[PDB]
């Protein structure tokens, strides 16, 4: 009866499938790259 | 001034013709204009 924990890690490549097709129906969220950093500080000129 | 007449010796430019002939009066330059713009810096794009 060993022979399932033989069989689930031989067949574990299928894994790889199943995701995909997981991954088939699966909504896409792509993300963008985001500004940080030092912002300067600006402001109006001086104004009368 | 303007002829037979005791208005004279005046100065300025008369709205009679500022043209003067001259299809246009120019004057060339340099112009220094500091603006503020959208630019992100090429940096909100897409990570990919």
């Amino acid at each position: 009866a060993s022979l399932i924990y033989r069989q689930l890690l031989t067949n574990s490549y299928t894994v790889d499938l199943s995701d995909e097709i997981q991954e088939i129906g699966s909504t896409k969220t792509q993300n963008v790259t985001i500004n940080l950093g030092p912002f300067a500080q600006t402001g109006y000129a001086p104004v009368n | 001034s303007i002829t037979r007449t005791r208005v004279s010796r005046l100065y300025g430019l008369p709205a009679a013709n500022p043209n003067n002939g001259k299809e246009y009066y120019e004057v060339a330059g340099r112009f220094s204009l500091i603006s503020l713009v959208p630019s992100n810096d090429d940096y909100q794009t897409p990570i990919t």
